[PDB]
């Protein structure tokens, strides 16, 4: 069966470049469409964006083109980057399919000048 | 982008009792509107797609119904374990957009 | 980006124009132009001189008339083009709103420039010795190597701008279409590929006939001449001029020879490989997307910019690609050409492309391969398993000229 | 015409003449021709030519140049269509041959006098000392175009002083669907923009 799992830095400066990675098992990345949302402190979700099979991807025009999804087919795992970052890109990170059915468990990600 | 508008905001009922939840989109949608489900420190769960159809493990006392622009979300006989938040999504233009959520709490 | 130009040719409204009145038609049959607006806008080489907006009110099947406001007109040289769009200002349940559904351009004037240029302030110096010729002007230098007769090398300041020479292009990585049902086992001998290859397109060799440099009153001049040939069979001969002058400008005229009895050639022009590599590229010609000679209706003339990996279309079987014809001005970084062809920009060889079975295995080379041809052949397509190119997309003249203006910025 | 440059120029084994000229009518430049003379020393003169027509004035009937030849020879030989009168709508009748002929037979005596004689695809032309080569069409009599187009009718023609010679590189077709209307079909107009060409006259 999948599984999908969220890694990398939980507190990240402003104007800095948020990375996190999906490391997906069970099936080959090349099998599926993946995306990335994420749920802001007040309740509210946010589509970020997918990648589909011809590596074609869609961002949400909300990012103002600072998000990059790639794929990496070898160690089966898909990214996110968001770059310069703010207060405002605090927020629980969550990889999933497209299709809705698989989800990672979600990540916090807090940006602090602390 | 499509705004998708959940009511109420919050809900709350006692086991056994039924409800209803409302999804409403600024403009057509079709029928690609799906429901999701959320707990406390916990991932999104798909409930319902494309507005009526049914998800494999899901309790069948979830049902989704509409078209167009009105949405709703039947949970027939509330359990405790269906306490939490329902967010509507619609995916018939990019980019996808959540609605705001409705809570459901016990009474 | 085939997909436009069935958009474009099975769009629902159609065009004239008429002195300065604009006749609409519609090809729909029951309903009437209820979602619709009329862009119109004009323009000099890029530059927009003025725009209006018309609701449409044609009934299917119908016509509708509409006058255009007396259109400015300006000294300045260059083409002044017509284009219009029409546009869905609401949304319906399968478009967007403000999607456009069809548009059309057309050529309104022409000033041509009857302009001499200021005399060259400087004068180029030309070096010569036994291995080349070498033009300095200011911080730049152009080196022709006279065993070969091409340009080998270009410096600004220190810094050399080529990995390859300059050198003439018949071929072309095989679209799907020059192939057909050819495979290594059993050879389409009629494919466009197999005549291409039998005849020694792909591996003929070149030959120095000639190869001058002169000095003018205000400019250096280099002449040469090359056969191209396989089996002691000549197929074509290119002769060229190049000519330096104060400006630091270079001014190469080419004029090819193509043998009558040999399969006419997929492209004629020229070919390098650029040190530098920019973000983005900016033309002023037929785009934004690649056309083809017999496929561009429904490409517009204008000027765009755009990032240079949107000048490569990743064909998953891997060929000649992201053509764009009608080009009268292309920068690249400091580069700048003028004149009128049909160019490609990418990070792969022709035969890289030639040599990869599939898109992914394609790797970025060290520059940026730059194919400016004067002019290319149809790509065809009315099937994919025998000659589908028709004639008048052929290279069948046997005489080919043109002209570029390469400088800097 | 309008002069915009002549310059002569000194290579290392010929000499280099360098033109252009505006064509214009109420301050519309309609065409620009741009031009090289080469001689060299074998006593041969290469004429390379570069027309831009433009795009909005109606395309010209034809490129290429004439001039009034003092001398007057009894034949023509020249390597290209014929023997007869072809025009590019009207030549697949015509064979790539070498031909001789008299003078005389270079002239279409049609009654209400017009353009006429040409011949198309030549590579090589010769008339008495002259030959000129390229790829090209031409013309050649004793009538002006301007007489030709100023006489209702050919028996009032007189012939001028020399030979009057049309070369050239372009020729827009004769049509003939109907004679009332534009027959010309869209293949034959010259609706390039860009038109290049080139010759070399010399002697024997």
């Amino acid at each position: 069966d999948v599984q999908l799992q969220e890694s990398g830095p939980s507190l990240v400066k402003p104007s800095q470049t948020l990375s996190l990675t999906c490391s997906v098992t069970g099936d080959s990345i090349t099998s599926d469409y993946w995306s990335w949302i994420r749920k802001f402190p007040g309740n509210r979700l946010e589509y970020m964006g997918y990648v589909s099979y011809s590596g074609s991807t869609y961002y949400n025009p909300s990012l103002k083109s600072r998000i990059s999804i790639t794929r990496d087919t070898s160690k089966n795992q898909y990214y996110l980057d968001l770059n310069s970052v703010t207060t405002e890109d605090t927020a629980t990170y969550y990889c999933a399919n497209w299709d809705g059915d698989y989800w990672g468990q979600g990540t916090l990600v807090t940006v602090s000048a602390a | 982008d499509i705004v998708l508008t959940q009511s109420p905001a919050t809900l709350s009922v006692t086991p056994g009792n039924s409800v209803s939840l409302s999804c409403r989109a600024s403009q057509s949608i079709g029928n690609d509107l799906h429901w999701y489900q959320q707990k406390s420190h916990e991932s999104p769960r798909l409930l319902i797609k494309y507005a009526s159809q049914s998800i494999s493990g899901i309790p069948s006392r979830f049902s989704g119904s509409g078209s167009g622009t009105d949405f709703t979300l039947s949970i027939n006989s509330v359990e405790t374990e269906d306490f939490g938040m329902y967010f509507c999504q619609q995916s018939n233009s990019w980019p996808y957009t959540f609605g705001g959520g409705t809570k459901l709490e016990i009474k | 980006p085939a997909l436009t130009e069935a958009k474009h040719q099975q769009q629902f409204f159609q065009f004239r124009l008429s002195g300065q009145t604009i006749e609409v038609t519609s090809e729909y049959l029951f309903r009437h132009s209820d979602n619709e607006l009329l862009h119109w806008m004009v323009a000099l080489d890029g530059k927009p001189l003025a725009s209006g907006e018309v609701p449409l009110d044609v009934a299917p099947q119908g016509k509708q008339l509409i006058e255009l406001p007396e259109l400015p007109q300006p000294e300045s040289a260059g083409q002044l083009w017509l284009t219009v769009r029409v546009v869905q200002p609401n949304a319906t349940a399968w478009s967007e709103a403000g999607h456009i559904s069809a548009w059309q351009q057309w050529r309104l004037a022409e000033n041509l420039s009857v302009t001499l240029p200021a005399a060259s302030h400087a004068i180029p110096h030309l070096t010569t010795s036994e291995m080349d010729f070498c033009i300095e002007l200011g911080n730049k230098r152009w080196q022709f190597n006279r065993q070969s007769g091409f340009l080998s090398q270009m410096w600004i300041g220190d810094k050399k701008q080529l990995l390859t020479p300059l050198r003439d292009q018949f071929t072309r990585a095989p679209l799907d279409n020059d192939i057909g049902v050819s495979e290594a086992t059993r050879i389409d001998p009629n494919a466009w590929v197999e005549r291409w290859k039998a005849a020694g397109h792909y591996q003929a060799e070149a030959a120095l006939l000639q190869c001058t440099a002169d000095t003018l009153a205000d400019a250096v001049l280099i002449t040469t001449a090359h056969a191209w040939q396989h089996q002691g069979k000549t197929l074509f001969i290119s002769r060229k001029t190049y000519r330096i002058d104060g400006s630091g400008q270079m001014a190469i005229t080419v004029d090819v020879e193509v043998a009558s009895d040999t399969p006419h050639p997929a492209r004629i022009g020229l070919n390098c490989q650029l040190a530098q590599v920019a973000e983005r590229v900016n033309w002023l010609g037929l785009g934004p997307q690649e056309n083809y000679p017999d496929r561009l209706t429904a490409a517009c003339f204008d000027r765009w910019d755009l990032p240079l990996s949107d000048m490569y279309t990743p064909y998953v079987f891997p060929s000649e690609n992201g053509l764009r014809c009608g080009t009268r001005e292309l920068n690249y970084g400091p580069h700048q050409w003028r004149g009128d062809f049909q160019f490609n920009i990418s990070r792969y060889s022709q035969q890289q492309l030639m040599e990869t079975s599939h898109r992914h295995l394609l790797h970025a080379e060290e520059g940026t391969w730059l194919n400016i041809d004067g002019f290319h052949m149809g790509i065809g397509g009315d099937d994919s398993w025998s000659p589908s190119v028709s004639a008048e997309f052929q290279l069948s003249a046997g005489r080919y000229h043109y002209q570029l203006v390469w400088c800097q910025k």
